[PDB]
This record gives C-alpha cells, sequence and structure tokens, in this order.
C-alpha cells in the first residue's frame, strides 16, 4: 500500500511514523545549536542567522530558561520550541508546587518527552518540529 | 481561609528621605499560645522590595510561594530581568492587591494584612497596604494590627506629612521603628521580643537585619506597685 505519510500517528509497513521523520527533516533545516556537559554544569550555544543588519543585535534571544536552573535551546521551528518551553515551564511550576524542591533534570526531561510523544499518538495533531538540547544542575549534579 | 489559626501580629513601616524601613516580629501565635518563634514575616522580593505580612501564617507562606513564582516568571524570556524589567514594588503590590480582592470576592479570603515597602526605579519610595478585604491605602507610615493603634502614633510624630519625609534621616526612622517595636512588646499580648527589620534605600542596597531584640526595657518601677488600691505592703 501507500499513503502512510499523509497522516500522523499512522504506522507504515516497516513500523515507522513518517510524519515524525518529516518533522526531523524540518529540524535538520534549522540553525545549529549545541550543548556541552562539563564536570559541574552545562553550557548551551546557538547560532543566530543575521538575515540583515536591520536586526537589532543582542536581541531576538533563542536560549530559554525554565525555572531558575534549566536551560533549553532548540533547532527547527522556533515557535514549536517556544510552545515546548512553555509546557515545560508549566510542568516545572506544578512540580515545585507539589514537591517543593525544583524539578530534577531527569524528571523535566520525562515531562517534555511524554508531551512530545503524546503529540505523535493522534492524527488530529502535528508532531513537534524541533530538536531540544536542555539541562542543568540538580541535587544529583 | 475562613478562620485564622497560626497568626502573626503587627507589621510596621515608615518612609524616610532616602527610602523605606519595615519591621515585624518573628512570632507565630496559635491562639493565645506563643507557639512558633523564629518565623520570618518579612519577605524580600529581589533587592528593592520587602513584603511584610501579618495574619494567618499558612496564607503568608502561600503569598511567599506566589512571590517566588512571580519572580521566576518575570525572569522568563526577559534579558532585562536584572535591569530595566526587574520587578518593581508597585508591580508586586498591585499583583498582591488583585489577588486579595479576588479572594475576598470569592468569599475565601487570604486572612492577612500586607505592607509592600520598597524603592521604585526612579528612587521614589513605595509604601502601600492591602488586606483580606482588598482595601488598599498608602501613607508615610503604615502598620497592621496593634501597630496601627500604637506604632502609628509614634511614627507620625516623626513623619506627620509628606513634607517631613525629606527631613527624616535613616537613623531617626530606624530609632522610631525600634522604639515602636519596644512599645508593641510592652502592650501587645501576642508579640515577640525578637524581630526583623529591613531598610530599602535608593543609594545603598537592601539591608536585612535579623535576630534583633527589644532592649532598654523599663521595668524597675514595677517594684513599687503594691496591690490594686488599698494594699500597703
Amino acid at each position: 500500500g501507500t499513503g502512510y505519510d499523509l497522516s500522523n500517528s499512522v504506522f507504515s509497513p516497516d513500523g515507522r511514523n513518517f510524519q515524525v521523520e518529516y518533522a526531523v527533516k524540518a529540524v535538520e533545516n534549522g540553525t545549529t545549536s549545541i550543548g556541552i556537559k562539563c564536570n559541574d554544569g552545562v553550557v548551551f550555544a546557538v547560532e543566530k542567522l543575521i538575515t540583515s543588519k536591520l536586526l537589532v543585535p543582542q536581541k531576538n534571544v533563542k536560549i530559554q530558561v525554565v525555572d531558575r536552573h534549566i536551560g533549553c535551546v532548540y533547532s527547527g521551528l522556533i515557535p514549536d520550541g517556544r510552545h515546548l518551553v512553555n509546557r515545560g515551564r508549566e510542568e516545572a511550576a506544578s512540580f515545585k508546587k507539589l514537591y517543593k524542591t525544583p524539578i530534577p533534570i531527569p524528571a523535566f526531561a520525562d515531562r517534555l518527552g511524554q508531551y512530545v510523544q503524546a503529540h505523535t499518538l493522534y492524527n488530529s495533531v502535528r508532531p513537534f518540529g524541533v530538536s531540544t538540547i536542555f539541562g542543568g544542575v540538580d541535587k544529583n549534579g | 481561609t475562613q478562620q485564622p489559626i497560626v497568626t502573626g501580629t503587627s507589621v510596621i513601616s515608615m518612609k524616610y528621605d532616602n527610602g523605606v524601613i519595615i519591621a515585624a516580629d518573628n512570632l507565630g501565635s496559635y491562639g493565645s499560645l506563643l507557639r512558633f518563634n523564629g518565623v520570618e514575616r518579612l519577605i524580600p522580593v529581589g533587592d528593592n522590595t520587602v513584603v511584610g505580612i501579618s495574619g494567618d501564617i499558612s496564607d503568608m507562606q502561600h503569598i511567599e510561594r506566589l512571590l517566588k513564582d512571580l519572580v521566576t516568571e518575570n525572569a522568563y524570556d526577559n534579558p532585562l530581568a536584572d535591569a530595566e524589567e526587574a520587578l518593581e514594588p508597585s508591580y508586586i503590590f498591585e499583583y498582591l492587591a488583585t489577588v486579595m480582592y479576588q479572594r475576598r470576592s470569592k468569599m475565601n479570603p487570604l486572612w492577612n494584612a500586607i505592607i509592600v515597602a520598597g524603592v521604585q526605579s526612579n528612587g521614589d519610595q513605595f509604601l502601600r497596604y492591602v488586606n483580606l478585604l482588598g482595601v488598599t491605602y498608602s501613607s508615610p507610615t503604615l502598620a497592621t494590627g496593634f501597630g496601627a493603634h500604637m506604632a502609628n502614633p509614634l511614627l507620625r510624630k516623626v513623619v506627620d506629612r509628606e513634607s517631613d519625609i525629606p527631613k527624616t534621616t535613616v537613623q531617626v526612622a530606624e530609632e522610631a521603628i525600634v522604639n515602636a517595636m519596644r512599645v508593641l512588646y510592652y502592650r501587645d499580648a501576642r508579640s515577640s521580643r525578637n524581630f526583623s527589620l529591613a531598610i530599602i534605600d535608593k543609594n545603598t542596597g537592601l539591608t536585612f537585619k535579623k535576630n534583633l531584640q527589644v532592649e532598654n526595657m523599663k521595668w524597675d518601677f514595677a517594684k513599687d506597685i503594691k496591690g490594686y488600691g488599698t494594699q500597703k505592703i
């Protein structure tokens, strides 16, 4: 058969979700962004394409902050990255409200992962067109 | 909150030529029981604002969490969060007052009286009061509970009108605040000897004095009081 790539959450005969891979294609077409885990922390870096010199320098920030200890950078559709960061901020807020301590990095990672994966379960929603490098320092380093 | 349980008493504050000063005793009373000592009731918001809270301590901790999350959310996507777009005292107070009036209008009030003190970005002093009813007002001197009956007379002796603010040095204001705290310890049954004080000045930083104690207590004349009228020995 054919037509497997037209709808989201549809398995192809080889067991793939082609809409997710097209989202990955959209990601690869984005600007470069990297993260480096060091001995006692993390560093995030991103390239911002200066399309013209009419862009105000040092503005148009791409790196976003979650809570006060999590840093997130993304490549792909910037609006989808902002959406994912907002969801993660809500997750971190609820975690702090219930459990008092700021959300650990693995917990936050699983929150974001469950959100993104849920966006690949239904044909009524589009997969996320971003790849996200995030992290920070918690009680475990 | 439909009835307060663990409560905190007076919070007092006054303006002076360069800024504001605010004090509150470190006591959480459980009815008539001075149960919890060492309860910080002055919450610095950043480096230019201090919120003094009186009343239900659980609602005070709720307000603390709200202020923390407000600072956090102000930091989001805001490179000037440490500069031009930092949280101002007027912003924090208007948020608190909106919350208090909404809770009052839902018949579920935050059983507190709040004094937001600080210095604006333009150096202007901010000193305003909101309570569980949503009533808001500002004055050169502000006080909650018993302070509003006893501390305010002593503080208005120092700063009676707006014109007296530029004439009020920080030494005079701090001395007045400490004397008012001593008077409150004298005549308030739900007050503590230990208190905390906070000075927010436009020229220096935020100074947060903890573990202060009421001193210079006049009790000697009590040895000469005998009986309740006719007792001679």
